[PDB]
């Protein structure tokens, strides 16, 4: 696997060379953000339930249809599926956050995920939606947690953006 | 013109008891399984070399019982003839027969069976009496398919034989996470070569025979 | 790659479950050992040269047989490789410093190591060496954690050579 | 596995010793025979159906229980596998001879073979007398054949019985 | 598995109750100590390789028959597994001090050990001894390290000791 | 144990059927083989001693410096152990000449070889020198197919050793 | 054995899961029909020997050379034989009838037939011609369901020879 | 298809291994009985039809009902079969004496065997006799080793038909 | 598999005939050399380590590049890598030499390889020279041996050839 250190390891690598002092402040100054980077994962893992279960709701209240006999969504087997996987997915995300990048993201997750969704007939419009859907209620609970030092996690929460939307687009 | 010459004839001298090496092979009757010879489908593979991985898995896959004409399992190995499905495919449907299920399963208790299960789908005996639990709740969930296809599925069946190989005896040496018990369970799972796992004696099949290892204090150091 | 993020990572991966707070104690562990591991780094990146003259320099005290016509010590193509070979080693151990876990050297240097050398013939024996005569060096320029580290790796290869 | 040249071998290695000239001899006289030793191998594995279709006959007409109801050789089923077990001790006897040693007879087929014919409830005894049934027979072709050179076979047709018997003795 | 936390836990549940207080106090000093404990296996596993074969020369030194035509070490193969299987029991041993706990060395790697020794055959006396002179060579790493702190260790050198005994007397 | 006739046994043997005339015909060849093979083996049982003593001495004049204070070579049970293992290789190398296959080598010599000398720091390459100048003397007490089948098995170790 | 009720429970058993009606349904089934079987049996366990004399007889007319001496219909002993045999037939085809299922048929008779007859080389056809000839005869003491059911099962047996 | 050489190099390839002395001893076998072989399928291949036609006859001789009208020795185009199998037969013995290995045997005849003469009820016994009358003539075209090779794949035979 | 006499019975099967007295003396030929022929194979097995390793070290004094890192042979598992394929490449040659047919060679060992090779991003074009390097040195050996009765062993040195050669198209 990788993750952003192991990454510029191996970029290091292939030129041949010790790292650059350059990119050693790079690391420097990521592993500062550890603490901010820590909490923003443990945020999502902690409301993870919630967070689908919320946005499933608001998926279905908008695309009646998938609920409805002969749609995507019914019957309960179904369902259970579409649950399952917006979980995953959310589980990838949470780990790269965590990483540092997308790489684990894309090779376990996204890799093969839309032509799966094609094969069965399951509209990947649909999911990349459930997607956002996630998205924007994760980032809810990123934040404005509870009990944490006041600060700025801006330059988190738009990676986790970033994710968030990879895995939207390669789906889609 | 070298001279000197230190004797060495002490070293050559031999041990006060000594065994041939793969003594303790021929004791305990393992030689044969002991090193296990692995056997793998190729590809563009011969008509003779395919009926040699049938024979091979029939003899490890079922127990070593006899499988007579009537036995044989036609559409299974037809497909893999004309490479449709895998060895690892082959060893499923097999392991899902209206014949294992009526020798292993039907007489069995679901630790007899369980434990039967390790042996023919992977050759180690069950380590612990975690893994008999894990494998008594799945089935118990979701029933004997998905019991079966959880060995075969399985990472370390995967690892040591992942397709195109026949599963062997990996038991009777040491496997990397054995534990031991290994060593000592295999022992009680593997009969001769002139054994095998029947029920054909008395209709049930015995009873677990590793229940009360598995649940062995330490004897006091 | 083998690093405490990517395990805890692969483990909760494995059991299908997301990351707990059992995890991330762990990955906390990672970061803030970093600050001596990164300081390390930077004090081995600077010497390296340095330090590699001197180990294989070592290498030929030890072994005088091997600057001898006929030997593999002998002419310089070989003092070149010599020399590249021990950058390597190096360059590893810093990264692996960096990466915070073993990953960069098992993947690179200790995945093929013995067929790689019995294939050319190069004797373990000489590596270990050079290490051993670096890491005395090294056991100058630092101290405290930051020390203890490098030694961690350094041995590592040792571990994995012999 | 062994065989009469690897298993003086090993005599000699424990001993710690190059080979004795006189253990040589063996050796040396052994290879003499091979001709003699092949063509005893040849004539059982020629006549192989026969040897076993005959004893059958002879078993059956003397233990006529055997093929009664209740017996073990009924029905169909169990008198198959009595028909295959047969043959498998044949088919060893036959390896043991070429190989001029007991040991591969003894530990793939003998072993085990007592305590399972226990727990099958099948009768160790009438199997030994098969065994020997076979064994009469089997001597008959390879002490009686044509077309091959007229000598002395007896030395290599005694060491055929004892195999027989180590098989009639461990399985009774 | 287990482990001295885990374990403290265990107990407290059958009781039913909460952590004594007093309990609470084995575990906090655990802790401050933990750095030691750290050390301590770092130097182990930092000189694996050398115990190791230490302890080897020495074993057959001893025992000289071991290393004999017709002992257990001899041949190749023989000797390569009791250097793998002294390795092994090292492995779990260093396992055990980390945890702060027998049991892991106990159940994967002691349990059954010694029977499986006496079926090959293989001299129990002799793995014991093997056991021993490991500890002490290793003990010696422990004790004995540079770029340390300097401080007192004995706690842990003797629980160190312990493991390796508990090995030793289960084997034997 | 791998020879000729234990094969063919094991071959039949696995599919389930009787020794046929294609094994036979095998069997054969190792029989007819032999001849030559056993002259072979009473020519190296002879002078083996001779040939020891003149391969460890090679060893040395190969590589001097073991014979130095503080190496390998140096001291007299060094020395003894030296002798010795090359006693072996011989006498295993003898035996699987009679036994008409590799066999005895395999699960004497071979099996575990790289690990032990990995352990004990054993380096293959002095082995080899023992083996090949072996092969020079044998090449002079024998001659034709006797000698064609000495080289094979030496060469086999060799091959196995580097 | 294979009986509509064993197996109503092995696929019960293989899910995991009580008996609901699907399985119900389908023992009922066996139930309803057992009168008819149960009433076949009773018909050919009262004619039994009647029917195997036929049959036999039938036999020898179709291939009269089996009688000439030499041969194996020749001579009492095979005669007996002959007679037993047909005998278990029948006595299995009833089992099977009242057990409701092949499963008697398929144990007894079915499961090695194909070995046992080529190592004695009894020729399937002459079973069959017994069978048939039977069929004959029974296809005039029963009529409607009964017979059906009786038929079956002959059948089923005369596939298997064949 | 199953020769000495292709097993040698199975067993070998498998293993993952060069080949060895070990089975260079084999192949020496299969090339030095090749002389023999060869010179038994010239002597076959030379005489095949008269042996055919002798067979068929026999047959005849033996079984004299088959040649009667409704029967499968009747009428000509049966005869013509009849023929042709047994060429085939002796074909393919021809074929494994120069391959050396039964093979070619096992591949075209033996696998299927059974149950093709299952279904068009072609009794074995046939077969057999053809065979070894078959066996009979051969053994006068040939003496010693050729001979005894030609009876082995004729034996072979036999024993997969019975 | 396949070799000389089976496909020759193959190709006279399909005519449905007896082997033409013509094919009988290609394969009568084909025993008379058969001595040279097992000498061949001999030399290479015997000398196989070094061929490889001689053939490697040219490989890698001309492509210097391939150690360099972002080469292909670089880092050392690839180089591993590297040796044990074109030790198996060996390996097969031998085979097919002994066989005297291509067949085993084409369908185990090449079938599919470029396309791996390709795939991975391996060059082509270098794997090929490393085949040709090895070809060299093999004839080398097979064409100058010690004890041996001197005589002609072209013939087969040209199927050497043509063998490593099959090897080196299907590869680049
Ligand atoms: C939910 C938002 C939408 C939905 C989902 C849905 N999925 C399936 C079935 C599958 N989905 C997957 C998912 C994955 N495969 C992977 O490799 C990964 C990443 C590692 C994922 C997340 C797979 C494998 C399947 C097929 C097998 C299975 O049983 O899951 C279904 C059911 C399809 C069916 O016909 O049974 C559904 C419904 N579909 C919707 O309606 C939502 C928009
Ligand atoms: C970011 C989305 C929000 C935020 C984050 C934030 N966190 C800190 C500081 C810390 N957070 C942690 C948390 C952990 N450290 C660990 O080791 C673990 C795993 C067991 C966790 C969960 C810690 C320890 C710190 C340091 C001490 C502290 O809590 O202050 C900050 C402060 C700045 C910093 O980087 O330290 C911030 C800003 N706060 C926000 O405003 C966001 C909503
Ligand atoms: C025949 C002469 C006598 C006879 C034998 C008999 N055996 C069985 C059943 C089995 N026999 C074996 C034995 C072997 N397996 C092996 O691999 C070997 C050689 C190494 C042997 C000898 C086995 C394992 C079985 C069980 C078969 C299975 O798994 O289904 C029976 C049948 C008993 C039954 O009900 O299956 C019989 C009859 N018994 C006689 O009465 C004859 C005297
Ligand atoms: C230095 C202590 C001794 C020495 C070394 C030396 N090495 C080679 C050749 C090689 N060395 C390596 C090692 C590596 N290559 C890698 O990719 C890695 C991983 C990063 C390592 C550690 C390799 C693979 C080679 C083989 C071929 C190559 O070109 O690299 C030589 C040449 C020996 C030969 O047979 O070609 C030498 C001599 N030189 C000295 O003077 C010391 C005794
Ligand atoms: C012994 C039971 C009967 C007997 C045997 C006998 N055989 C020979 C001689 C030979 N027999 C063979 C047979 C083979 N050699 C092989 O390589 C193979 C496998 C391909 C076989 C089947 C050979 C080649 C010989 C040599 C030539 C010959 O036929 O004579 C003898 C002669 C003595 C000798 O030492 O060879 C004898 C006595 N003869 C009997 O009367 C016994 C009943
Ligand atoms: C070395 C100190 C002594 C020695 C060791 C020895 N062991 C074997 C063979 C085996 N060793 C084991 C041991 C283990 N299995 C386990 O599960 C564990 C850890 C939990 C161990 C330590 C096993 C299973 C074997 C048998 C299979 C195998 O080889 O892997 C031997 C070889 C004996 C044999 O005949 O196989 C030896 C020599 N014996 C000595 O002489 C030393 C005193
Ligand atoms: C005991 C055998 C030896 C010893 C130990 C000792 N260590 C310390 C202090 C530390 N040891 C470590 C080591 C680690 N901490 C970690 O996080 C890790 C894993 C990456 C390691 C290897 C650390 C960081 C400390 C704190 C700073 C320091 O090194 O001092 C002490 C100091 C007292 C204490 O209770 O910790 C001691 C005594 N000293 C001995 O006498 C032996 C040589
Ligand atoms: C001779 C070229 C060099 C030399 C050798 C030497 N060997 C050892 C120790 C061992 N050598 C072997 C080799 C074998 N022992 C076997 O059982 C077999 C298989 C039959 C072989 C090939 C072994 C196993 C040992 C280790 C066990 C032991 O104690 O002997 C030594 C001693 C090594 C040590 O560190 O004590 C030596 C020195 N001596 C020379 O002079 C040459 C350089
Ligand atoms: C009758 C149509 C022909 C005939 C038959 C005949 N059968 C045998 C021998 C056997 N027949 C059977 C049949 C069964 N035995 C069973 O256990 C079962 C399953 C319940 C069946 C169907 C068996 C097994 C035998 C072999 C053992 C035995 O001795 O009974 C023979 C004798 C063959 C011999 O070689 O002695 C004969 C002749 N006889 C006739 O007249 C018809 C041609
Ligand atoms: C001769 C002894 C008796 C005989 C023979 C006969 N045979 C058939 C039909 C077939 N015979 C074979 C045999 C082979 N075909 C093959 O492919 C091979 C292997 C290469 C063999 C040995 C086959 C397959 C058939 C069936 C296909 C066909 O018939 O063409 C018949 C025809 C019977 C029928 O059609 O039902 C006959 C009559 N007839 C005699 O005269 C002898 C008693
Ligand atoms: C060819 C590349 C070189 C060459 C070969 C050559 N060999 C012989 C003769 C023989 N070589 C062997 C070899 C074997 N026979 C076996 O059974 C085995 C495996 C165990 C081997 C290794 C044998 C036995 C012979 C026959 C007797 C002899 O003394 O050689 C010849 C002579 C011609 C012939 O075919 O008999 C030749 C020419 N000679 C060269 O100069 C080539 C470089």
């Amino acid at each position: 696997m990788q993750d952003a250190f192991t990454k510029a390891i191996v970029a290091a690598d292939l030129r041949g060379s010790f790292l650059s002092e350059q990119e050693l402040n790079q690391l420097t100054n990521l592993v500062k953000e550890s603490n901010k980077r820590l909490d923003a994962v443990n945020a999502i893992t902690g409301n993870a339930a919630e967070i689908i279960s919320d946005a499933a709701h608001k998926l279905f209240a908008e695309q009646t249809d998938l609920i409805r006999p002969g749609g995507n969504a019914y019957p309960n087997r179904r369902m259970a599926a579409c649950l399952r996987d917006m979980e995953i997915i959310l589980r990838y995300v949470s780990y790269a956050l965590l990483a540092g990048d997308a790489s684990v993201l894309e090779d376990r997750c996204l890799n093969g995920l839309k032509e799966t969704y094609v094969a069965l007939g399951t509209p990947t419009r649909s999911v990349a939606r459930a997607v956002q859907l996630m998205k924007e209620t994760a980032i809810g609970y990123v934040n404005s947690p509870s009990g944490v030092t006041r600060g700025d996690c801006s330059a988190l929460v738009n990676e986790a953006a970033t994710y968030f939307d990879k895995a939207a687009a390669s789906i889609a | 013109e070298p001279k000197r010459v230190a004797p060495y004839a002490q070293y050559l001298t031999p041990a006060v008891e000594a065994t041939p090496d793969a003594a303790a092979q021929t004791k305990l009757g393992i030689t044969a399984v002991a090193p296990d010879q692995a056997v793998e489908l190729r590809p563009n593979f011969g008509e003779a070399e395919v009926q040699a991985v049938i024979r091979a898995a029939y003899k490890q896959i079922f127990g070593n019982t006899y499988i007579l004409e009537a036995d044989r399992v036609v559409i299974a190995e037809s497909l893999l003839r004309n490479g449709s499905i895998s060895v690892r495919e082959f060893v499923r449907l097999l392991a899902k027969s209206d014949l294992y299920r009526d020798r292993f399963f039907r007489t069995a208790s679901n630790n007899r069976f369980i434990e039967l299960n390790f042996k023919h789908f992977l050759g180690r005996a069950p380590y612990s009496q975690a893994e008999i639990g894990e494998h008594f709740n799945r089935y118990h969930k979701s029933g004997y398919d998905a019991e079966i296809d959880s060995y075969i599925d399985s990472d370390e069946y995967r690892r040591v034989f992942g397709e195109n190989t026949v599963p062997y005896f990996r038991g009777f040496k040491y496997q990397v996470g054995q534990a031991a018990r290994g060593f000592d369970q295999m022992q009680q799972l593997f009969a001769g070569d002139a054994g095998s796992d029947t029920d054909r004696g008395i209709g049930a099949q015995p009873a677990a025979k590793l229940t009360f290892p598995l649940s062995r204090p330490l004897g006091v150091t | 790659m083998k690093t405490v993020i990517t395990e805890v990572i692969a483990s909760a991966d494995s059991q299908g479950r997301f990351l707990n707070n059992t995890e991330l104690q762990a990955a906390n562990g990672r970061f803030q050992r970093a600050t001596a591991s990164m300081e390390a780094a930077r004090a081995l990146t600077s010497n390296a040269d340095s330090l590699v003259k001197g180990a294989v320099q070592e290498v030929y005290n030890k072994f005088p047989y091997l600057t001898q016509p006929g030997q593999m010590g002998y002419g310089d193509t070989n003092q070149a490789k010599c020399a590249r070979d021990i950058s390597h080693y190096l360059r590893f151990i810093t990264y692996s410093l960096v990466a915070g876990g073993t990953g960069p050297l098992d993947d690179y240097i200790v995945a093929g190591l013995r067929e790689v050398n019995r294939t050319f013939n190069l004797s373990p024996s000489w590596y270990i060496e050079a290490l051993k005569h670096i890491k005395g060096k090294v056991g100058s320029q630092l101290s405290g954690q930051p020390l203890t580290e490098a030694n961690a790796y350094i041995d590592y290869c040792i571990n994995a050579l012999s």
